[PDB]
């Protein structure tokens, strides 16, 4: 079947997920039938009772997941970095960086009110944030961004679908 | 004691008194805050860290506000520390709306990649010390900042 | 549904798998059951032409593996230029070795904190690492080492070369 070729792929990658795109250029389809196959499938799982898994799109790929139910199950075995929570702290200064982006790291411990230095860090070691532009000034700051991993651990495909400040 | 930082605090005493954002509550709220620093400080001064750098431009504030209307800065150090807090506000808030779209995102597991192996697959150099090195760098950083 | 809740525990363990008696733990229910849950767990995806996967057990570790009929559309992925290079978990499992060798599998499991038998498995088959010896210890676990390769990948000529690292 497709809908097993799909699932056999999508299942090698895992957290790493696969690209709509890439999907055609190895079972020989058009982007547009796979997307329809995607959904076929999503919905195979979601209908079987028997079934625990689930079909996610995240930053722009498509990852064979648990349907969100065994996530109480699940919680006890797994513990992998996305399903873990951030301290306040990372949580504020990361959100300042996901917008205010690209920053400083003095701009953001400007607007946060205190030093940022212990979050970009444990940020960045996360790869949730990387440092892309560089700055012009009596110092040679670096600017500060958001990596693809970033979306995903938002669970989101592009940057603009986070909330907005009403 | 365990807030945030100092425009954290603000917040906390901006807060009480409700309406809408600063409406001149000002020369109160900077009284409130040397309080919580002075009083607090009389037996423990241990965690004042930053927040003292703050005690000054309050200090300013205070004193400059007094002087009659002589481009003004009694009044430009003043409404600035109300943007400082608005926007922290906005990102405090922020933040929350993160914590909470991460969850949903939480609420699903995958499998690490399976590591396929093949004969006829050939090695990319594409590699070196550097990365080697980040590499092993990472993994500590990452559990190390936990506990 | 008994048969969902084994599967996601199956699916997440990856590669290393896991035990009835652990899975009977976990869930609440008597191994005797799992077991034979386990036994129709594996029939379903048989029946089924449109799941990829069946379900094996290895040294009575139980694991979710994809049906043969499908080997040749993986060999392709695993050709594409971005796995022709050494993984995010395979790099990581590498330089553990390069900076803490003689390690035992477990004890680099320990660190990455996941199991990671099958990466070890990729930088052996590159000739990257070698089992030299096994641990003085009960079960005498197997020692793994950096290669000559090794060097040479790296584009260095003895292990001191690589950047210090000490916290």
């Amino acid at each position: 079947s497709t809908l097993a070729k799909i699932e056999a792929l999508l299942f090698v990658a895992g957290e790493d997920g696969i690209r709509v795109r890439q999907l055609a250029e190895l079972l020989s389809l058009p982007p547009t039938g796979i997307q329809q196959s995607l959904g076929k499938l999503a919905q195979k799982y979601e209908k079987d009772p028997d079934s625990s898994l689930a079909l996610i799109e995240t930053s722009g790929a498509y990852r064979l997941v648990t349907k969100p139910q065994f996530a109480e199950i699940l919680k006890e075995y797994s513990k992998a970095p996305i399903n873990q929570s951030l301290s306040r702290a990372a949580l504020e200064t990361l959100s300042i960086i996901a917008y205010k982006q690209p920053i400083t790291r003095i701009e953001i411990d400007a607007i946060r009110g205190v030093n940022s230095s212990g979050a970009l860090a444990k940020l960045q070691a996360f790869d949730l944030i990387k440092e892309d532009g560089k700055k012009e000034v009596l110092g040679r700051p670096n600017l500060y961004v958001t990596t693809d991993y970033f979306l995903d651990y938002m669970g989101i495909n592009h940057l603009e679908e986070l909330p907005v400040i009403d | 004691k365990d807030f945030e930082g100092p425009l954290d605090l603000l917040l906390h005493l901006v807060s009480k008194y409700q309406m809408d954002i600063y409406d001149v509550p000002i020369t109160e709220v900077i009284e409130q805050y040397l309080a919580y620093v002075s009083t607090l400080q009389a037996m423990r001064l241990e965690v004042t860290g930053e927040y003292m750098v703050m005690a000054s431009q309050l200090m300013l504030i205070k004193s400059r506000k007094l002087l009659p209307k002589v481009t003004d800065l009694g009044d430009d150090l003043e409404q600035d520390l109300l943007s400082q807090i608005e926007e922290y506000r906005k990102f405090k808030l922020l933040g929350e709306h993160l914590e909470a779209k991460h969850q949903e995102r939480a609420q699903y597991y995958s499998k690490a990649p399976t590591e396929l192996i093949y004969e006829d697959a050939e090695l990319v150099h594409d590699k070196t010390t550097i990365d080697l090195f980040l590499a092993f760098s990472n993994i500590l950083a990452k559990k190390k900042e936990e506990f």
